[PDB]
């Protein structure tokens, strides 16, 4: 038993409609997609730049790890 | 050393992810492994009844299966004994124990290959590549007697001498038995004793999707239409004020 | 400095609980001070952060914000439970060192 | 008598500026390597570099002429 | 009027809402089944042992 | 009581954890993870039943009797196929559960908190143990490897390890006794979990923003017992995906191997959810340094609600810590991959200096940043 | 005083059937009714299988 | 199907095994629903009378 | 243990003959087994002579 004895709270009206009355998926493009951009931008520079930073890392080590098996042609030179 | 090549990407024909196995190709790697490979490698976990309804018939299964000898007992005098193969018997094994199979191929041991293409990075890229990829030497480098050179094994000395070579058999069926193609052959082959459910579980996975799209549909659809009444409800604040 | 008073008003708007109509004070983490802030606030106090922090909930239910004409602006945000909560904290160090001597 | 369609695919792969390119490096190599005895170096790398393009050149093709 | 004819015999009484849940199923397999393995089969054709079965098959 | 779903001591219980159950209006997808945790562990242990009715815990058996579950069980490759890949959803799952807690503060409920770590050793234990029951090459050396460690603990080291191995190598009554545990663990979890849900339904769920959620609270049923079985669907597609079409993807063909003793595979590396702490592991060149090193890379999350030193609950308002949290995540990719590595230039270096940044940034710069957020609020 | 309360307009959401606030909304009833509990029918189905 | 074949053989085995190590643990369960059930009313007594005078 | 057919018997003799105190744990499980069978039937017959099944 948890509902009733939650907080003291005053002068709050609320209105709502039957599932039946209304739309599931409503104003896909005027109000959702416009909305999923919004938050998609403001995180987009938080996210996204540590995981470039790894990008890179992981990158170059991958490469400079394949760079030292491939051979030097100035060990063979003086023979 | 410390240098590998890698195999390239053949595109098999059971490579899509919908794509089945060619069964035509089965049925004459098996030939390929029953009259060559067979001789040095043995594939404990396939049994002649496997082939049935796959890439056999059943009158051809027991016949392949009474082409062999097995050894049963005890006997009444608690005597081993030979008798004729059964469909319920598994392919034969060349040595009785690795010691023997290594004595017989130079120290060196030929591997079970029931699990090959899933045991080695590469899968049947990687035996098609090898089989067809021997050569000579690069300068520079001496492989020690015994040994042959491949560019795809690690370390590039292997101990199996070059298995195949254009008709070194011939398929029943009349397909042109130059090397890469019954190297193609085997491989098909060996990626089905690796997993006999290939195909299975293939079909499975088409409907596994489809089933999951109209599921996970149908259900964001009633968890909007539930959640609707929040999602739009609206609130004020009134004070007495 | 009046310089770090711009980096303020920097983070104040980084922070972003403006865009759901929230005052600095309504997102303080409800720790034992803030506890008993919070029982000595006005009436009207205490039912304006009510609502404010109800409506915050259902954008946040809803994936949406406020039009940008009503976020609160930085020198328009009231530290309401600041006074309060600076008060509490005080008691219970006094009561601390007192049980201490 | 019978061709391997292998080794067919496997000429014409050879003229690609790729393996042209690649197989040229692996004779000067193994020419003065061959030439001088008593060293380290092996063409290995350079053998490798051939192999790799050319058989990459095959894989497209070769399966087209399987059965 | 489907939703309306539906909605009167089938979703108003949960019991004919099971009911129609179950025949439902026992129609949608039988049908999700064949068209699963036609589209399965058809995308492999003559690879598999169905197809190239004739082949050694007459005693 | 009117209902009888109030006052059966049963369906009571149900009830008020399930149907009456209040919960924040506004808990996002994130927190949809603790569900999937728990349908996972009772899948996992009905597929482990099922396969430990055609095992052999023998070292003369154990790989065959898996191969022959596979090869001719009905839907044993199938049930074998789920159980492997389900260990990796578990991990999945439990790892966005922990990156949730940790962005939302959800650590503040301490005890919550402190028997989520267990669960998460516990089932790590338990990948280990499993992991060794089809006897491959992987399955035996990862064990030999790991359980050797312990001899690194002076005094009461060879010790402790040739008692849990029962002899002087890895062999015949260390698989039994693993098969054992690994068959035990999985209830333990279950039996912790009930402990895990107690202390959460003290204080409820947290939220998002990190506020009351009092003002707003809405029944589990049927708001998030219709959004968690939607969540289930949606992650369940990939798993089963990846699961059918590419059965062979994460795990290591080393183990098609029978195990073998005298022949020590070329690189020895753990399966993906292992990785980042093999590479903490080896970060540290001394056995028991490195001991201590993968020891605390775990133990560490014991700490997290000490450090916590933000005037508010999450991340949600505060810009630094997001970035810092998101480089946290990505230090983790990258310890990830220098895991499958094997220990040659450039990997050692850049694996030594993402273990160090590792603790770093959870014992110095998290508490750090906080504090110097609360004064950029004028607190 | 309660007068003053009024339900804001939900336009916006409304399905079409009832969005005229001048028509029964009872004759589109077993109609909006009955396609989600298709759908959830369905999903019944699905699962079943 | 409870055989896993023909006959008590190796299949029954196995299974049985598993089954021994499993229902211990549910025995477990249930027993702490019996001390559940139990506690809403508390223990009997051999006299059979409340025992509320006297606890 | 070892659940099977080949080795079942033998791995509870080698249980006993070999594993350090195997023996005691052994009987003390299959005598644990017999306790526990004579416990539950006096925790029964306690039930039916004392209407504890109300
Ligand atoms: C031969 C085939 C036949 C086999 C199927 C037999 C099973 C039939 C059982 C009866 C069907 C159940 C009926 C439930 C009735 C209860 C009810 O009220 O409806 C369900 C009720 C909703 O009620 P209302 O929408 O309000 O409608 C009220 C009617 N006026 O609750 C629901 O939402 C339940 C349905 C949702 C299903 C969710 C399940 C999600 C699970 C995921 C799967 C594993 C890996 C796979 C490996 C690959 C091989
Ligand atoms: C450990 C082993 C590591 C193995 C790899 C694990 C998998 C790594 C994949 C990275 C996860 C990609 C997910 C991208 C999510 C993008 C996104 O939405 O971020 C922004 C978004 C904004 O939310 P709010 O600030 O509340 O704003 C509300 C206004 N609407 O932030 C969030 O969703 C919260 C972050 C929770 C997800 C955390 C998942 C990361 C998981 C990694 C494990 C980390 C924990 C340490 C484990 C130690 C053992
Ligand atoms: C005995 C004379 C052989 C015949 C006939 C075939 N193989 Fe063989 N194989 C043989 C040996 C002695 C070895 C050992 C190589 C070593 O030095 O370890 C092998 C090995 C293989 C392997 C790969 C081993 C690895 O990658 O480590 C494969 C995949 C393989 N053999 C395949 C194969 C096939 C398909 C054959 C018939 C076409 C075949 N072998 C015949 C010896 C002999
Ligand atoms: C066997 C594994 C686990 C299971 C079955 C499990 C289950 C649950 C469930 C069902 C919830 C509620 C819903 C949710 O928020 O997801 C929950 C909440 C929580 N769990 Fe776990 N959990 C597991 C492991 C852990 C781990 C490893 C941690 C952290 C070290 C943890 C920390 C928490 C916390 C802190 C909450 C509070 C969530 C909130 O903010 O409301 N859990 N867990
Ligand atoms: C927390 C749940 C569990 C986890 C994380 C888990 C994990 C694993 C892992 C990682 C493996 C190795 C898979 C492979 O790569 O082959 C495994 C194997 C196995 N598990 Fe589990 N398991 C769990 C529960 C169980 C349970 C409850 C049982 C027994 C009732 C069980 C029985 C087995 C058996 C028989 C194997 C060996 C066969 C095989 O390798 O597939 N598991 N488990
Ligand atoms: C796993 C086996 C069992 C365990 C662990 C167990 C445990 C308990 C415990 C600890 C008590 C309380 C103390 C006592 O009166 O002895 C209890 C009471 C009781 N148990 Fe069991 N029990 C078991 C099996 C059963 C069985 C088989 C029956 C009867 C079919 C049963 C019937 C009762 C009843 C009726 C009581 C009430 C006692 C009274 O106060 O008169 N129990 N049991
Ligand atoms: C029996 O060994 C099983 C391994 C495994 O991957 O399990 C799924 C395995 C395989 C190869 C190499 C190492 C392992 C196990 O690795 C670990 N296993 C661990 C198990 C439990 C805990 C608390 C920490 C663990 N840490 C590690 C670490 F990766 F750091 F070495
Ligand atoms: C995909 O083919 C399947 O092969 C199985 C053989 O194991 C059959 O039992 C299934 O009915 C069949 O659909
Ligand atoms: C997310 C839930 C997905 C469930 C997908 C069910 C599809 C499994 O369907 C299976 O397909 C096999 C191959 O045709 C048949 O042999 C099996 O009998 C059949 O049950
Ligand atoms: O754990 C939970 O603890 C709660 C508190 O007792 C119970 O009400 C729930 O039924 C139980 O599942």
């Amino acid at each position: 038993i948890h509902f009733g004895n939650l907080a003291r709270v005053r002068h709050i009206i609320t209105y709502s409609l039957s599932p039946f009355e209304q739309r599931a998926i409503p104003n896909i493009f005027s109000d959702a997609l416009p909305n999923v951009w919004r938050r998609f931008s403001s995180q987009v520079f938080k996210v996204a730049p540590p995981f470039l930073g790894a990008y890179l890392l992981y990158s170059w080590g991958t490469q400079e790890f394949e760079r030292l098996k491939r051979k030097n042609p100035a060990d063979y030179e003086n023979d | 050393g410390e240098l590998e090549l890698h195999p390239p990407a053949f595109p098999w024909s059971h490579g899509g992810p919908l794509s089945a196995l060619d069964h035509s190709s089965v049925r004459r790697g098996f030939q390929v492994y029953k009259q060559v490979c067979s001789a040095c490698h043995s594939m404990d976990y396939v049994a002649f009844r496997n082939l049935i309804g796959v890439t056999h018939t059943e009158a051809e299964a027991k016949a392949l299966a009474e082409e062999v000898e097995v050894q049963d007992g005890p006997d009444e005098n608690g005597e081993l004994f030979m008798r004729p193969g059964k469909i319920s018997d598994y392919f034969p094994k060349p040595y009785p124990n690795p010691e023997a199979a290594r004595a017989a191929n130079n120290g060196a041991l030929p591997p079970d290959l029931s699990y090959i293409v899933n045991a080695r990075h590469g899968g049947e890229d990687y035996v098609f590549s090898l089989l067809t990829g021997y050569c000579d030497p690069p300068a520079g480098v001496v492989v020690r007697e015994g040994l042959h050179y491949n560019p795809y094994f690690p370390g590039q000395a292997i101990g199996m001498a070059p298995p195949i070579y254009n008709e070194i058999l011939e398929y029943d069926d009349g397909t042109p038995a130059t090397m890469s193609q019954i190297a193609k052959d085997v491989c098909t082959f060996l990626r089905w004793a690796a997993e006999p459910e290939h195909d299975q579980r293939k079909r499975m996975g088409l409907k596994m999707l489809l089933i999951s799209a109209l599921l996970t549909s149908l259900l964001y659809y009633m968890k909007r239409h539930k959640w609707s009444v929040l999602k739009s409800r609206k609130m004020a604040y009134r004070p007495p004020k | 400095g009046r310089l770090m008073d711009r980096i303020r008003k920097w983070y104040y708007n980084a922070a972003g609980f403006n865009k759901y109509g929230l005052m600095r004070d309504d997102t303080l983490y409800e720790d034992d001070d803030v506890k008993e802030a919070l029982k000595r606030l006005p009436e009207d106090l205490y039912n304006e952060r009510m609502f404010r922090i109800k409506r915050a909930l259902d954008l946040s239910l809803k994936h949406r914000i406020l039009p940008k004409e009503q976020w609160v602006k930085y020198e328009e945000d009231k530290p309401y439970l600041e006074p309060y909560l600076k008060e509490v904290i005080r008691e219970r160090l006094e009561r601390e060192a007192w049980n201490k001597k | 008598e019978l061709v391997d369609p292998l080794t067919t695919i496997r000429e014409h792969c050879e003229q690609t500026e790729k393996c042209v390119k690649a197989r040229e490096r692996l004779e000067l190599c193994d020419a003065r390597v061959s030439s001088r005895s008593h060293t380290e170096e092996q063409c290995t790398e350079e053998l490798f570099d051939f192999l790799h393009a050319r058989d990459h050149c095959v894989a497209h093709k070769l399966f087209n002429k399987l059965k | 009027a489907l939703l309306r004819q539906a909605y009167s015999a089938l979703f108003r009484r949960t019991s004919t809402f099971a009911l129609t849940v179950v025949l439902g199923a026992v129609l949608f397999e039988r049908a999700f089944d064949q068209g699963a393995d036609a589209i399965f089969e058809h995308l492999n054709e003559g690879k598999l042992w169905k197809h190239i079965k004739h082949k050694y098959e007459a005693s | 009581a009117p209902n009888i779903r109030k006052s059966h001591p049963l369906l009571k219980m149900i009830n008020n954890s399930l149907i009456d159950l209040p919960a924040p209006s506004n808990i996002s997808a994130w927190w949809n993870f603790g569900s999937l945790l728990a349908v996972c562990l009772m899948t996992q242990i009905l597929t482990g039943l099922l396969l430990a009715m055609h095992y052999t815990a023998d070292t003369s058996l154990a790989f065959s009797s898996v191969a022959h579950t596979c090869r001719n069980v009905q839907y044993g490759w199938l049930i074998r196929n789920l159980h492997a890949n389900g260990a990796s959803f578990f991990f999945i799952c439990i790892f966005l559960h922990i990156g949730r807690g940790l962005y939302y503060g959800s650590y503040l409920y301490k005890e919550t908190w402190n028997t989520g770590v267990i669960l998460l050793l516990t089932l790590m234990a338990t990948a280990f143990v499993g992991y060794v029951l089809p006897w491959g090459q992987m399955s035996f050396w990862g064990a030999t490897v790991i359980t050797n460690l312990f001899s690194a603990i002076p005094y009461i080291g060879h010790t402790l390890v040739e008692w849990a191995w029962g002899g002087f190598s890895v062999d015949n009554p260390t698989l039994t006794r693993f098969f054992a545990l690994h068959f035990l663990l999985p209830f333990a979890i279950a039996g912790i979990t009930i402990i895990h849900l107690t202390f959460l339904h003290e204080s409820g769920s947290n939220n998002p923003l990190g506020i009351s959620s009092d003002s707003d609270k809405i029944p589990f049923h049927p708001y998030y017992s219709f959004k968690d079985i939607l969540g289930l669907t949606l992650m369940l597609t990939p798993f089963l995906t990846l699961a059918l079409f590419s059965p062979n993807l994460l795990g290591d063909p080393e183990n098609f191997t029978p195990a073998n003793p005298l022949v020590t595979p070329p690189h020895i590396k753990p399966e993906w959810y292992f990785l980042f702490a093999y590479a903490i592991l080896r970060s540290i060149p001394n056995k028991l340094g490195g001991v201590l090193a993968l020891a605390a890379s775990v133990l560490i999350l014991f700490l997290i609600p000490f450090l916590h030193k933000s005037k508010q609950r999450t991340m949600t308002f505060r810009p630094l810590s997001q970035t810092l949290f998101w480089l946290l995540v990505a230090n983790l990719l990258i310890l990830t991959w220098i895991g499958s590595q094997p220990v040659e230039h450039p990997f050692i270096i850049i694996g030594q200096m993402a273990s160090l940044s590792y603790f770093t940034i959870l014992l110095i710069l998290f508490p750090t940043i906080g504090t110097l957020e609360n004064k950029m609020l004028n607190y | 005083v309660h007068n003053d309360v009024t339900v804001p307009d939900f336009s916006a959401y409304r399905r079409e059937d009832v969005m005229d606030a001048t028509t029964s909304s009872q004759t589109s009833s077993e109609d909006r009714k009955g396609f989600s509990y298709l759908v959830t029918a369905t999903a019944c189905v699905a699962t079943a299988y």
